[PDB]
RNA sequence: UAGCUGGUUCUCCCCGAAAUGACUUUAGGGUCAGCCUCAGGCGCUGACUGGGGCCUGUAGAGCACUGAUAGGGCUAGGGGGCCCACCAGCCUACCAAACCCUGUCAAACUCCGAAGGGUCCCAGGUGGAGCCUGGGAGUGAGGGCGCGAGCGAUAACGUCCGCGUCCGAGCGCGGGAACAACCGAGACCGCCAGCUAAGGCCCCCAAGUCUGGGCUAAGUGGUAAAGGAUGUGGCGCCGCGAAGACAGCCAGGAGGUUGGCUUAGAAGCAGCCAUCCUUUAAAGAGUGCGUAAUAGCUCACUGGUCGAGUGGCGCCGCGCCGAAAAUGA
RNA sequence: AGAGCGCAAGGGUAGAAGGGGGCCUGACUGCGAGGCCUGCAAGCCGAGCAGGGGCGAAAGCCGGGCCUAGUGAACCGGUGGU
RNA sequence: UCCCCCGUGCCCAUAGCGGCGUGGAACCACCCGUUCCCAUUCCGAACACGGAAGUGAAACGCGCCAGCGCCGAUGGUACUGGGCGGGCGACCGCCUGGGAGAGUAGGUCGGUGCGGGGG
């Protein structure tokens, strides 16, 4: 319902495909084409903390360094629902630059 | 009732035909041989049957087998059958066409009248256990502009019924004369 | 007679008439049957003319059904003119029928009955026909 | 001979045809800037190097070989890859 | 793969003009010109397509 | 001046066209490419076809878009009445939105969708294939047959397009009686030599009055239809029948009755309905003629005689009527 | 997806081209690889490049409009500049 | 190695509907507060920021059914390259290959790889 393939709109290149859902936060980055995924990263789902908020902070600096173990460097924040509040991890200073 | 079977090869219809054997498919559940038979006594025989009456076909392979018929493509031009389809039987609950004998003289008929002739064949879902030969169908009681339709007809004990049933099976339609000379207008 | 009152198009080419019936040699109407020998148009002036003839002969008679329907514009240019210039006239509407069409058939009549009347009625038609009965025609939709 | 009232017409007027297809296939190559499908509306959606234009035209955009692909819930797919 | 021997039997004057070039793709020149020929299903369908100006035999 | 008419001169040799697309004060002229020609260059490319990959909505066909479409059934509203108001009921051999079913139609409808064409890839294919530059052209009224569409009237030795070809330029050859384009078939020349094509073999006129069996009685053959008939051959279907039939002949052929309804009358019998019951071995609510309507005659039906086949319905091949215009067949 | 998508219809589209708001002004400048198309001429398509500009957290889009119609070579001259 | 779920993607409906059964222990979803970030041409519905008690109906995940819906063999035929007669035409026939949809049989409510958590 927020389909438009924004996706499409980040076929541009490198993919970072999350969701977040109620208790967890699914941050994970994506290697496309064939689908295969590369770094993950949770709320409680990593057993880290409990907030979205924190955690998204700690957990997209803890992602960065696992990006950065697998030669990482560029991608985009993959949500349709996304509205951006940052959430100032935002993966930005989480590996890929970001903004 | 009786009637003779011979395998077919799948030598080229044409030559069947021409010669005087009417070529043919029969199959049940996933088996599909290929057959043929002979006009003459076939057009005989069918005629005591369609899908109304069941069929036998003894053939020389040490089996005779009964079928129903189905599905019959035609010649169009210069009408004529020049193939068939016969369903080999079972005793699981098969669906097609029980005919409805027209019985009844009632307002519409007499009084001018003619019956619509809609659903004589109706599918119905009977177990081939079970075989209705002629469900009747009471007009007994019918007028000009009414009809029947739906379970107002017979539903003998073993044989069950699945087409809406709203379906108008018949009706009773007005005559005409020179009164549509004065449409005519 | 018959046609729409406003179709989609005035003029209409000729085209080819070759054969094959299209579908509708069947019954679930009729109990006596006609059916067409060439592939030609019928005119809707020999089609009602045939309407006549038949319930003409047989007064009182119950009803009769016409499965074909006369939907084809002809097209006739004005008498005495010259070549070019444009077209016909949505003239001669008529319905393009082929051999081993059933165009009309009766329920409720005698034998003899609709033997003579659609014998006549089809000695009325730009063609010759086929008188036909019920039986084989079972099942096919 | 007699020639009374005749008429005219108002229909003796056509649209130039303008050479619409589909040029290139799979087994051929197209380099950089080579138009490959001609139409009007999507008949041929875009994708691997594969470009569109300002009148749904499909181009080459690499020095590679067409190829087709079927995506029903989305539309008709051309894809014209290269070499590693 | 076996030898392929044709002749030329039926006139190509009135005929259409892919045949007449199936006719150079062999070498058929004139009436009765018997022909020594090699089998591949290309120069079989080639001869096929003339089937009717020219007489058949696998010579081997 | 003359986009027009006309003339345009010796010999042979090699190849060999177009009678379109665009634009034109353009339409019977023209410049541009296309189709021919010579020179030189480039080398298996080209037509053709085998496989493989993909592009395609015509035919058919179907009815899911869309229109049309018959027929029924159902049913919003509406025709109208009975019938109230807080508002409703109810009914029909009425009209009709839509839907379901019954079938149905279409170039500008399209769920399916061929044959086919198209083009790339690998492969063969040596041919007046092909590519490339360069000088010389002419050609731009074309026509017929073939199928596929338009137009005409599913007329025109009509015109309009497309693929396909013969002419033109093959009126050089042989069939086609004669005939540019139908069939067959590409002419360097000679031959008093062999085969063979198309047609053909009784004689024109060259070759079988060969071979073998089917149809027909019309000169059909020797050029016509819807339609028509106890023409003739052959096939098939349903009774009749040795319990006894087709047909002929003898006879019975009846009673309510004048069926009722109509009608001046309608009595089996000018017409609507109908749509019996009985004496009987068998005889009708009648099949024709006839009557003013009755009358009569009469067929039906059933016995007597009889003595062997008979009556009908459909098909296929060839025929016959259908069938008249002009110097002489 | 029968709505709408300026206007005719075709094709197409709700994984937007439709409709609502915010900043704007890429109906950008110098070039154009290579293709559509084709008698010429004219028309059609556009990657990328570099200058700078707008929006976007970003990935990124922008050389007018969902496309096909809205057009006139040249000769002459107006007008501002080099 | 695999079981259940979450994030995800590919096949393009035999993947969809509907009816039904089941799960919340980690999850998912409703839920919860509307101070804070934030927004609604109006709504704390929506997007939110902060989250204890609860819930498994609704959201959805898995299961059973075909009634609807989608697929559809196999026989035969349509039409057709190419070849060849017959008819005044309108049109019909034969071989050689090519081969539909119409429908009957029957099929089918799923197929599947990357990543994550618990066991």
């Amino acid at each position: 319902k927020f389909r438009v393939r924004n996706r499409i709109k980040r076929t541009g290149r490198l993919r970072l495909s999350v969701f977040r859902s109620l208790k967890h936060i699914y941050a994970q980055i994506i290697d496309d084409e064939k689908g295969v995924t590369l770094v993950s990263a949770s709320s409680l789902a990593l057993k880290l903390k409990g907030n979205k908020t924190e955690v998204a902070r700690q957990v997209g600096r803890a992602l960065a360094e696992k990006a950065l173990a697998l030669g990482i460097k560029q991608v985009a924040f993959d949500r349709g629902p996304y509205k951006y509040h940052g959430r100032v991890k935002a993966l930005a200073e989480g590996a890929r630059e970001g903004g | 009732y009786r009637l003779k079977a011979y395998y077919r090869e799948g030598e080229k219809p044409s030559a069947l035909r021409r010669a005087g054997k009417l070529p043919g498919v029969m199959y049940n559940r996933h088996l599909n041989r290929k057959v043929y038979v002979d006009l003459v006594e076939f057009d005989k025989v069918f005629r005591q049957a369609s899908i109304h009456h069941v069929i036998v076909l003894e053939l020389p392979d040490g089996q005779s087998l009964p079928t129903l018929v189905r599905q019959v493509n035609l010649d169009k031009r210069r009408r004529r059958p020049e193939h068939v389809d016969f369903f080999v039987l079972s005793d699981e609950p098969v669906e097609m066409y029980v005919p409805l004998r027209f019985v009844g003289t009632p307002a519409g008929v007499r009084a001018g009248g003619v019956l619509q002739e809609i659903h004589r064949d109706i599918l119905v879902k009977v177990s081939p256990r079970n075989i209705p030969e002629f469900i009747e169908v009471d007009v007994s009681g019918l007028e000009i502009g009414d009809s029947l339709h739906a379970s107002d007809l017979k539903l003998p004990p073993g044989v069950e019924l699945a087409v809406s049933p709203e379906e108008t099976i018949a009706a009773v339609v007005p005559p005409e004369d020179v009164e549509k000379l004065a449409e005519e207008a | 007679m018959l046609m729409p009152r406003r179709m989609k198009y005035r003029k209409q080419q000729r085209g080819r008439l070759k054969g094959a019936t299209k579908g509708g040699d069947y019954v679930a109407f009729g109990d006596y049957g006609l059916v067409a020998l060439e592939p030609a148009w019928i005119t809707a002036q020999q089609i009602e003319a045939a309407r006549v003839a038949m319930v003409r002969h047989f007064r009182r008679g119950g009803k009769i059904f016409i499965r074909i329907f006369p939907d084809k514009p002809y097209t006739k240019k004005p008498l005495e003119v010259r070549m070019g210039k444009g077209k016909g006239n949505v003239e001669g509407y008529v319905a393009v029928v082929k051999p081993g069409r059933v165009m009309f058939e009766v329920a409720g009549v005698t034998e003899e009955q609709a033997m003579e009347a659609l014998r006549i009625a089809g000695h009325k038609l730009p063609i010759k026909t086929k008188i036909v009965r019920r039986d084989a025609y079972d099942e096919a939709q | 001979a007699h020639k009374k009232g005749l008429g005219s017409t108002r229909n003796g007027r056509d649209s130039q045809a303008k050479r619409l297809g589909v040029k290139r296939y799979e087994g051929q190559v197209v380099r950089a800037g080579n138009i490959l499908v001609r139409q009007r509306g999507t008949r041929f959606k875009p994708g691997k190097n594969v470009g569109m234009g300002r009148d749904f035209t499909l181009f080459a955009l690499v020095d590679g070989v067409v190829e087709f692909q079927d995506r029903g819930r989305l539309g008709r797919y051309v894809h014209v890859r290269p070499l590693a | 793969m076996p030898r392929l021997k044709v002749k030329l039997v039926k006139s190509p004057i009135g005929y259409p003009k892919d045949q007449k070039a199936a006719l150079k793709a062999l070498g058929l020149r004139r009436l009765q010109q018997e022909r020594v020929l090699e089998d591949t299903p290309a120069i079989r369908g080639n001869v096929e397509k003339v089937a009717h100006l020219v007489r058949v035999e696998v010579v081997e």
